[PDB]
C-alpha cells in the first residue's frame, strides 16, 4: 500500500497562510510528521486562493524536497503547473490528475513519459462523475489505451474511480469498489489503483471510522495506493494489516512497525 | 479470464458498430465480460482463432509418452515455484544406452535398469523410459538394439537418431508403443514431421539456441501436430538454467505458443556423480524430462529422492504408515512410544530414539497427517484414538510390561488414556530431542 | 515475431556480509571471504549480477565427533587434532570457510572448560587463513559463557558466532556488537519467526550486514522441501525490498545429511539402495545442490568428496548465462 | 452483516466446565453479553472436551432459548448430535459443518430442507483444506448443485472457504477472498457465505487489529455472515460500517449504535 | 457469463470428459469463469442455442414503433426500481378512436388528438401513437377508417381487430409505418404471425391470465416473429399491477424470455378521471404502451407530467433551464437574485421568494444544475463565470437598477464581482428562508 500524505494542501489553513507569505516552516513539517507516519508520498496542492498556480506549485516542491526524498504528488487541475512543477522536482514524481477527455490525454501523457512520472488517471470526462460500475471501467480502459498508446508503463498508470461521500452518495461506494476489482481485466500486467480516501468520510460521524474501514474493503478490490491521513496512526494499523492479509509482505509480530519504518 | 488490452489490441479498430457497440474498444470491454460474442464481428481472422485458443487453454501443452499403465504425462504445468500453488507432474527419468554395444552387454545394461525401483519411506521410486541412441555405423544395428530392449523391459521408450528413414525402420515392430522420436532438426524435420503423424507418437523439436527453437516449433505445428517436447540444445548447466527458465516462464506468463511444451534436458557430465548434480538442477530448473547415462543405484537413489520431494503438494503433509515401527533389534522388553503420523514428526522421534541406542516400538497413530499439537487441537489425537490404536496392534503381548510413553506436549491425555486403555502411561518430554534423557530415568 | 528474453528486474538485493578481517583490519586472516551480493533468483545471471558465488566450509570439532565410520574415514589422520583437521579441509580437500562446531563444550559430554573452548578457536587462528564459523554445542548456558568468551579473545578476526534463536538472542547479539562479530540466526523452519528474529537482532543496534539466515534445513527425503520453498520466499522477499529477510542463508547440509541411514547404511542390509560411499557422497551433495536453487550462500559440508563436487556444481553455475 | 457468538464454545475454560457439572449460569450468561454485542446468532459447540455430544448438545438448546431468542446454531461433526438438537429448537435454526463429500450430503442437506433451516457448507474434503480459489469453487458449486438437487433455498446455503491462520497460512488468506468474490457470480440467486473470522488471528500480535480489518476485507468480496467475538466493540463498529460502504443499509450519524441494537 | 448452476442444470449429465473437463459440474465451472467453450461438447439439446441467447441477450429485448424521426422505442429495461439506476425508454401513450363514428365525427377526435402537444417549464410533452378499434358489424368499414386516420395524422399507429382477413384489407396502405398488430389470440395466431412476417410489424400477444400468455409467446417465436408486446388481460388495476410485476421480474431476474418483452395496458376506467389515475398506476407500474379513452387535454398533462418525471435520472442532478425566472409582477424596480440551476437550490429560493410575496428576478446561471455551494469548490461558480451570465442572461435591460444578490454561502465573492459585474454584489443570507427578512430591512 502507498500512502500519499495529503495534509499538504491549500484547503488547509496553515498550508493556505504558508503559500502566501512562502512560509517554508509550516510545509516541511508536514512533510517530516508525515513520512514519520509511513507516508511514502506526499501530495501538494497550492489551493484556489492563490491566482498564480504555476509559480506557487513549483514553491511547494522546491521547498518539500528540500527536507524529504519520498514521492511527491503534484494536484493541480491546471497542466501549466504540473509540467512547471515536474521540471523542478529532484525525483521521481507523480502526475494527478487526468480524466478521459482526449484534450488532457494527449497532453499528459506523453508529458508522464517525457519525465518518467506517473499518471493518475480519472474515470471522468467533461460531464462528471458516474455511479454505475460499468460506466467507470468503460472510461478506465481508454486510460489503460492512452498508457500503451504512448508508450508509458502499466505499472504506472494509476485508475482512480473517484470516491463520494458515504452520506449523501451511499450507492458509489460499492460501485467504486465493482470498479477497483473489474480493473484486473483490463490490461496485463494490470494498472494500479489510487482513492482518496478522506472524502468517504466527508462530514460524516466519525471519520476515521470510515476511513480505514474502506480503505481495508478497497486493498481487497486491489488498491495499490491511497491518499490518505499520514497522521493517523489508527489507519497504517490497517493498512499494514489488510497488506499482511492479501500476501503482499511476509508476516511478523512487528508487522505494524515494519509498515512505518519500511 | 481475458485481458480488455489484449483483446483490443487485435482488433480492426474502425469503430464501425457493426457488433453491436460503439466502438472496438468498448467491444473488447464486453468480451472480457462476455457481454457478447467474439463470432459477431465479421472483421479479422487469424485473431480471433489465436485467441481464443490462447485464452481458454493451458500454459503447458500435455503431451503423454505412450500408452497403457506404464504411459507417463508431461507439461501440463502452471507454476514457476512450487509453494505458489503445486508441481503436478514429476520429472521424467530416461537411462540412455548406445546401439554399438554388444548383445550381451546391452542385455545385461537394460536388465540392470529395470531394477531401478527403489523402496525409502514407505515411498516408492521408479524410472520411466530408456534411451536408444544410434551411434554405429550401420543403420541396421539400430533397429536390432530397440527391438532387443523393448523384449527385456516393458517402461516407455524412447529413439534418439537424426535419419528418418534409421528411425522408421527401427519405429516399425515398436510404433504401437510410446517410443519418443528425438529429434525434429530445421534440415530434417518434414520427413520427421510424417512419421510421428502416422504412428500417433510424440516428437522432440531441437534447436541450436533459443530463437532457432522457436522458428523450428511454429514449422511443425502448422503442420498438424502439437504433441512436442523442446530442446535448446543446452550442453551446459549453466546454459540450461536460463534457456528451461524462459520456455517455462514465456508459456505461462507471457503465453508464448511455441514454448508451450516440456522440455528434454540432455546431460554432458562426464564423471557419473557430476550427472546426477547437474541432473538435480535439470528437474529443479522445470525441465520436464531428462536422458541420463549413469545406470548405478547408488547414483539413481538421491536423484529420485529429490525428485519425488519437489512435486508434492505443500497443502498434503507428508505421513508414514499407522503402524508399530520397531527401531532396533527390540527384545520384547523395550519401552512403547507413541506418537502421530506426520512424516516430520515421526522421523523427530526415529532419529532421536535410534540416535540413543538399543531397541524400541514406536506407535505412529493415524492423524491423517497432523502433528501432536496439531490433532491434538482437531481432536484426531485424544486419549480415546491413542487407546484403541493401543488394541489395534494387539500390542500388549509383543511386550512383557504394560507401559506408553506419551508426548511431552500432550502429556495431559495421561489420565483418561491410562484408564480406557488399560495401560500405565508416563508421559515425556516437550521435544523429542529428550528421549536421551527419559531412558536414563 | 521473434523472442524476446524475459528479464525480471530486482527492485533491492539481498546484503553483503564481510566474513573474516586481515592484517590491516586488524584480523590475523590471510583474505576476507564476502558472501551474498545477488540482485536476482539463484545464478539468473541475464536479468541480475552474481558478484560474490557461495562459498564451503567444513565441519571441523574440538572433539572426535560421533560421526559414522564411513564419514570419519578420510579425517582419520587428523581427526582427533582440530589443529590439523582445519588445515587439512583447506590445503587438501579445498575449503572456503572453516566450521569450528564445539561439541566439546557439551557438560553432558566432554564438558570443555571455557579456557578450552577459546583455546581451540585460537588454535584454528593459527592453524588455517580463512575465516571462521564459531558456534556452541546447544546449551544455554554453557554458550553464553563459551561464544562470549570466544568473542572478547577472537576480537579482531571478525567471525561469524552461531545459533542465535528467538528465544535466545540477547546474549549473542550483545557480544558480536561490542567485538565487532557477526550472527547467525536461526529458525526452526519459519519465515515468520525467522523475519522477526531479524527484526529483535536488529533493535539493538546490530547492522543488517552483520546477520545471516539459518532456516534450519531439513535432510534430503526428511522434508528438505519444507525448506527449500521457504529459501525461495526469503529470495524474493529481499529483491522485493523486504530488508528483514535481507540476510544471505547458511545451510548445515553436514549433520542434516549424515543423521539419515540413507546415507550412511550399508550395502549388505540395504541392497537395493546399493553401496554406502557413493551414497552418502551424493546424499550431502544432492542435498546441497537443491539449496544452491534456493539461494543458499554459506554450505556447511562434512564429507571431502561431497565438497569436492558441489565446488564443482557451483563453478558451473557460476558461468555466466546472459543473452 | 449476521454475527454468530462464538464465545459458546467446550473449548474455553468455562463452557467446558459448565458442561460436566451441567452448569446453565456461564451459557446463559455469554448468551446475553454476545446479544449486547449485536450478535444476532449464537453458535453452540459442546466441544471436544465433553466425551458424549448428544446429550450434551441437547442440554445446551434449552438453556440457551431461556433467555435468548436468538437464531440457534450448531457447531459439530456427529450427525446424531446435530439431528438431536434440532428437535428442541423452537426458534430457526442452523447447522454446522458439512463438506463436499456425499457421504456428508445426503445425510445431512435434506436434514435442513426438513425443519426448514440454514446450512453452513464446508469447501474441502477428507484430505484436507485446499490451497487456491479454483479448488475451493470447485467444491462450493457441489455445494450449489446439491443444493438443487435436494430442494434447498440458495439463501439459506452458507459457503465456508474456511480462513486459517495469517502466519502459517498467510498465503491463504488472499485465495478465501478471491473464493469469496466468485462465489456471487457462480450461482443467481448467489448463496449465503460464512468464515471463522477469529481464526485468522490464530497466535498473532494484536488479535483484534487482525479480526476486523479481515472482516471488512471480506465483505468486500461479498460476506453475507461470519462468526467471532461478539463482545469486541471495535469488531462491532466495523462490521456496522462496511455495512454503510456497501449500501446494504441506510446511513445514519448513529449507524454504529443502530447495528448493535438491531 | 451466467450462473454456473444454470448451466449446469441445462448441461445433460453423462460425465464423459469429452469436453475436455471430468465432469459437467466442474465443466460448469469452466464456463463461467472462461476456461472453456461450449462448443466442445456435443452433448446438448437445444439448450445450447438458448444459452447462447439467455446469457448474451438483455432481458427485455427492444422493439420499436414506427419507423423514421416519429419512430419511438418500447421496452429494453432493466430495473425493478428508478432509484438504482433509471428507466430508459418511456411509457408510449395512445388515445383509442372507434370506426362506427362518422366520417365528420372520426376526423373531428384525430385534430383533437394531435393537439396533445404540451409545453411545460421548458420541456415538451407529446403523445405517440393512436389506437384504431373495429366495433363496426362489417369488415369493408375498418379499411375507410385507418385511411382517414392515417391521411390525418403523422404519429404512429396501431390497429385493433380479431379476424386477420380483416385486419389485412385495412394493412394494405399503411403497412409502411409499420402499425402495431393488435391482438394475437389463441385461436388466429398462426394468421397474425404470417401476417406481421410479411409487413415486418410489432406483434401484440394476448393471452388471459400469466400462464395462457406464456404459452402462446413461445408458440409465435417459434414461427419466427420476436418482435411481440405483452398483455397479461388484466383488466382490473389491482390485477394489472400484479401481473405487470410479474412480467417485469421474472423477465430482468429469472431470466425468463417468454416474459422478456415490453407490455401494453389498457385502462378499463369507465369514468375519464378514473381513467387517469388508472393510467398512473400503470405507466409506474412497468408498462411499456398503454391506451387511454380520453383526448381531453385536461386528462392529459397531468398524466404526461408524471411520466417525464418518473422517466429521469437521479444520479443526474436535474436542471432547471438556465435562463432569467421572473416571479409574481416585476419592476424594472424589483430585486434581481442571483443562484444555481439546480432544481432544489432554485426550488427553494422560488418557494422564498413567491411566498414572501416580493416581485423579483432570478438568475439561475448554468452550474451543470449543482448546488451554489457545489460549484463554489468546483470552479463552476466563480465571480468570472457569474458576471458573464449577467451580460448573457439580457437582465440589464429589464431594470433601472444595477444591483444583484448572491447568497449568503458565497458572500466572498461579492468585492471581486462587483468589480466585473459593473453592478453593485450585495451578500444576502445563507439560507433562503431569511430572504423576506432580507427584502423589508
Ligand atoms: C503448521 C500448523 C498448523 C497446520 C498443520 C501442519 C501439520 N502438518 O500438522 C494447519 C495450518 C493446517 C493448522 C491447523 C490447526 N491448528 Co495449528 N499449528 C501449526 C503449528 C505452526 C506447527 C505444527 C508443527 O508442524 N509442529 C512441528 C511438530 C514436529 O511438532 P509436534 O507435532 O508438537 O511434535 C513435537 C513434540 O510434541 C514432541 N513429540 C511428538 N510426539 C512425541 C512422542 C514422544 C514419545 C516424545 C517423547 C515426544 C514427542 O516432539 C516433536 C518434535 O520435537 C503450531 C505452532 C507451533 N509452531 O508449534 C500450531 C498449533 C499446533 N495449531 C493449533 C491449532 C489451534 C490449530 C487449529 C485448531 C486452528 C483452528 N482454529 O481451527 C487447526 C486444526 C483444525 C483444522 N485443521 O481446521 C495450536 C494447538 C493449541 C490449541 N488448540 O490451543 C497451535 C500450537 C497454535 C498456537 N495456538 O500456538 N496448524
Ligand atoms: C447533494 C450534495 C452533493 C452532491 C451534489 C448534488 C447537487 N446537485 O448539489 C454531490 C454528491 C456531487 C456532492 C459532492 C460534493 N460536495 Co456536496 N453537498 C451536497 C449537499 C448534500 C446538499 C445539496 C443540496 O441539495 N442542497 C440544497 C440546496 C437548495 O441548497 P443551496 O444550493 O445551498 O441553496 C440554499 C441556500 O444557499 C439559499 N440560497 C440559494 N441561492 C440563494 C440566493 C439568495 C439571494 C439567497 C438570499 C439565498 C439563496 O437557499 C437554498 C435553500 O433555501 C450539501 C449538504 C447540505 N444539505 O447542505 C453538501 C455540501 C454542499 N457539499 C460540499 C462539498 C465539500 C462537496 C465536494 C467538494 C466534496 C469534495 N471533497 O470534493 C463535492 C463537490 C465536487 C465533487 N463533485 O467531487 C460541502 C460544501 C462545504 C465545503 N467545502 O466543505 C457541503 C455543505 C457538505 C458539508 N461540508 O456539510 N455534494
Ligand atoms: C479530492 N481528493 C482527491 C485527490 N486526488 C484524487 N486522485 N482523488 C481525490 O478524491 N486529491 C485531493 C483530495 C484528497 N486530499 C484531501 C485533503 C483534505 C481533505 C479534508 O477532509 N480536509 C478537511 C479540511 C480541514 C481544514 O480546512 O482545516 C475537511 O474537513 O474537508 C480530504 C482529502
Ligand atoms: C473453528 N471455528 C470455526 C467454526 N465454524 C466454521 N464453519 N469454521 C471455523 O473456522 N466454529 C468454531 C470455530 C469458531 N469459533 C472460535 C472459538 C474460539 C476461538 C479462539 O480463539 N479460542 C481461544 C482459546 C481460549 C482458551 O483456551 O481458553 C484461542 O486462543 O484459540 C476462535 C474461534
Ligand atoms: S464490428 Fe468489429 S470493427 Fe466494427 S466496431 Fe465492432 S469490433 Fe470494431
Ligand atoms: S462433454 Fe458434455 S456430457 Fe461429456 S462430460 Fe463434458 S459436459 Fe458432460
Ligand atoms: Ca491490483
Ligand atoms: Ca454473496
Amino acid at each position: 500500500m502507498l500512502i500519499i500524505g495529503e495534509r499538504i494542501n491549500g484547503m488547509f489553513g496553515d498550508i493556505k497562510r504558508a503559500i502566501q507569505e512562502r512560509d517554508p516552516a509550516p510545509v516541511q513539517e508536514w512533510a517530516r510528521r508525515q513520512e514519520e507516519g509511513g507516508a511514502r508520498a506526499l501530495d501538494l496542492n497550492v489551493g484556489p486562493a492563490v491566482q498564480d498556480k504555476v509559480s506557487a506549485m513549483e514553491w511547494l516542491v522546491e521547498v518539500t524536497q528540500e527536507v524529504s526524498n519520498l514521492t511527491l504528488c503534484l494536484d493541480s487541475t491546471n497542466i501549466k503547473a504540473i509540467e512547471a512543477g515536474l521540471k523542478k522536482c529532484k525525483n521521481r514524481a507523480m502526475i494527478n490528475s487526468t480524466n478521459a477527455e482526449r484534450e488532457k490525454v494527449e497532453k499528459l501523457f506523453p508529458l508522464a513519459v517525457e519525465h518518467g512520472a506517473a499518471l493518475i488517471g480519472l474515470t471522468m470526462n467533461k460531464t462528471g462523475i458516474p455511479k454505475d460500475s460499468d460506466t467507470r471501467l468503460a472510461f478506465a480502459m481508454e486510460l489503460v489505451a492512452a498508457a500503451d498508446e504512448f508508450g508509458l508503463p502499466m505499472e504506472d498508470l494509476y485508475i482512480d474511480p473517484l470516491i463520494l461521500p458515504a452520506n449523501v452518495a451511499q450507492d458509489h461506494a460499492p460501485e467504486v469498489l465493482k470498479t477497483l476489482q473489474q480493473i484486473k481485466m483490463l490490461a496485463d500486467p494490470a494498472p494500479k489503483t489510487v482513492l482518496g480516501l478522506s472524502n468517504v468520510s466527508q462530514n460524516c460521524q466519525n471519520r476515521p471510522l470510515i476511513n480505514r474501514t474502506f480503505l481495508a474493503m478497497a486493498m481487497a478490490c486491489g488498491l495499490d495506493a491511497a491518499i490518505a491521513d499520514a497522521c493517523d496512526e489508527a489507519l497504517i494499523e490497517t493498512a499494514a494489516t489488510a497488506e499482511i492479509l492479501l500476501n503482499q509482505t511476509v508476516y511478523c509480530d512487528s508487522f505494524v512497525k515494519m509498515f512505518k519504518t519500511r | 479470464p481475458l485481458t480488455g488490452l489484449e483483446i483490443y489490441k487485435q482488433l480492426p479498430k474502425k469503430n464501425c458498430g457493426e457488433c453491436g457497440t460503439p466502438t472496438c474498444l468498448a467491444f473488447a470491454m464486453n468480451l472480457a465480460s462476455g457481454k457478447a460474442s467474439l463470432d459477431s464481428c465479421p472483421y479479422v481472422s487469424d485473431a480471433a482463432r489465436e485467441a481464443l485458443d490462447a485464452a481458454a487453454a493451458p500454459p503447458i501443452a500435455k503431451v503423454v509418452l505412450g500408452a497403457g499403465p506404464t504411459a507417463v504425462e508431461m507439461g501440463d504445468e502452471t507454476e514457476l515455484f512450487r509453494h505458489d500453488k503445486r508441481f503436478y507432474h514429476e520429472t521424467a527419468i530416461a537411462i540412455q544406452v548406445s546401439d554399438n554395444l554388444s548383445s550381451e552387454e546391452l542385455k545385461a545394461k537394460v536388465e540392470a535398469i529395470n531394477g531401478l525401483n527403489f523402496d525409502r519411506v514407505g515411498q516408492h521410486y521408479t524410472i520411466q523410459a530408456i534411451a536408444i541412441r544410434h551411434d554405429a555405423d550401420d543403420p541396421a544395428a539400430f533397429k536390432a538394439a530397440v527391438a532387443s530392449v523393448a523384449a527385456a523391459t516393458q517402461l516407455n521408450l524412447v529413439l534418439m537418431a537424426d535419419d528418418p528413414d534409421v528411425l522408421k525402420e527401427a519405429l516399425a515392430g515398436v510404433a504401437d508403443r510410446k517410443p519418443l522420436l528425438y529429434a525434429a532438426t530445421g534440415a530434417n524435420y518434414e520427413a520427421m514431421t510424417a512419421l510421428a503423424k502416422e504412428n500417433n507418437c510424440p516428437l522432440a523439436v531441437y534447436g541450436n539456441g533459443l530463437e532457432e527453437l522457436a522458428e523450428l516449433v511454429d514449422k511443425i505445428v502448422a503442420l498438424g501436430h502439437k504433441q512436442l517436447v523442446l530442446d535448446p540444445g543446452a550442453r551446459e548447466t549453466s546454459r540450461a538454467i536460463a534457456d528451461f527458465t524462459q520456455i517455462r516462464r514465456l508459456a505461462i506468463k507471457k503465453r508464448f505458443r511455441s514454448f508451450g511444451y516440456p522440455i528434454i534436458a540432455l546431460t554432458t557430465a562426464a564423471n557419473p556423480l557430476d550427472e546426477v548434480l547437474q541432473a538435480v538442477n535439470y528437474v529443479t530448473k522445470y525441465a520436464s524430462l531428462v536422458v541420463l547415462r549413469t545406470d548405478a543405484k547408488e547414483h539413481l537413489l538421491p536423484l529420485l529422492s529429490w525428485r519425488q520431494n519437489l512435486y508434492t503438494d505443500p497443502q498434503v503433509p507428508i505421513r508414514v504408515e499407522e503402524k508399530l515401527n520397531e527401531i532396533g533389534a527390540v527384545n520384547e522388553n523395550s519401552p512403547v512410544y507413541v506418537t502421530t503420523n506426520f512424516s516430520l514428526t515421526y522421523y523427530s522421534v526415529e532419529g532421536e530414539i535410534e540416535s540413543t541406542k538399543i531397541p524400541s516400538y514406536l506407535l505412529s497413530v493415524d492423524t491423517d497427517g497432523l502433528s501432536v499439537l496439531t490433532a491434538y487441537a482437531d481432536g484426531k489425537f485424544e486419549a480415546e484414538k491413542i487407546a484403541a490404536v493401543m488394541k489395534k496392534v494387539d500390542l500388549d503381548n509383543k511386550v512383557k510390561r504394560h507401559r506408553i510413553i506419551i508426548p511431552g506436549a500432550v502429556a495431559v491425555l495421561k489420565g483418561k488414556l491410562e484408564d480406557l486403555t488399560g495401560w500405565e502411561v508416563i508421559v515425556g518430554p516437550r521435544e523429542a530431542s529428550g528421549i536421551v534423557a527419559f531412558a536414563r530415568a | 515475431m521473434a523472442v524476446q528474453i524475459l528479464r525480471d528486474r530486482s527492485r533491492a538485493a539481498v546484503q553483503k556480509v564481510v566474513l573474516g578481517a586481515t592484517k590491516d583490519q586488524g584480523g590475523t586472516r590471510s583474505h576476507t571471504i564476502v558472501v551474498g551480493g545477488d540482485a536476482a533468483l539463484p545464478f539468473h545471471h541475464f536479468e541480475g549480477e552474481i558478484v560474490n558465488r557461495p562459498v564451503i566450509g567444513m565441519e571441523v570439532q574440538d572433539i572426535v565427533p560421533d560421526w559414522p565410520d564411513v564419514l570419519k574415514d578420510p579425517f582419520t589422520d587428523v581427526i582427533n587434532e582440530p589443529g590439523r583437521w582445519a588445515q587439512k579441509c583447506v590445503a587438501e580437500y579445498g575449503a572456503d570457510l572453516i566450521y569450528l562446531k564445539l561439541d566439546g563444550a557439551d557438560p553432558e559430554g566432554a564438558n570443555h572448560s571455557v579456557d578450552q573452548c577459546v583455546a581451540t578457536v585460537k588454535e584454528v587462528l593459527q592453524a588455517v587463513g580463512v575465516p571462521l564459523v564459531v558456534v556452541g554445542c546447544g546449551d544455554v548456558e554453557k554458550d553464553h559463557e563459551v561464544l562470549e568468551a570466544v568473542a572478547e579473545a577472537a576480537a579482531g578476526e571478525n567471525l561469524l558466532l552461531g545459533n542465535a534463536e528467538q528465544e535466545n538472542y540477547k546474549s549473542l547479539t550483545a557480544a558480536c556488537m561490542v567485538h565487532k562479530h557477526n550472527i547467525i540466526a536461526r529458525s526452526p523452519l519459519d519465515i515468520n519467526i525467522c523475519k522477526q528474529l531479524n527484526i529483535l537482532i536488529n533493535e539493538m543496534n546490530l547492522p543488517l550486514d552483520h546477520i545471516v539466515i539459518d532456516p534450519s534445513i531439513g535432510g534430503l527425503g526428511y522434508g528438505i522441501e519444507y525448506s527449500f520453498s521457504i529459501m525461495e520466499r526469503i529470495r524474493l522477499g529481499a529483491l522485493q525490498g523486504d530488508k528483514m529477510l535481507s540476510m544471505p542463508v547458511i545451510c548445515t547440509v553436514g549433520y542434516e545429511a549424515w543423521r539419515a541411514k540413507e546415507a550412511s547404511a550399508p550395502v549388505s542390509e540395504y541392497p537395493g539402495w546399493g553401496k554406502e560411499t557413493e551414497r552418502g557422497i551424493l546424499w550431502e551433495a544432492v542435498t546441497a545442490t537443491a539449496l544452491l536453487q534456493a539461494g543458499a550462500h554459506i554450505l556447511l559440508m562434512r564429507h571431502p568428496e561431497a565438497v569436492a563436487r558441489v565446488k564443482e556444481n557451483i563453478d558451473q553455475l557460476m558461468v555466466s548465462n546472459a543473452y
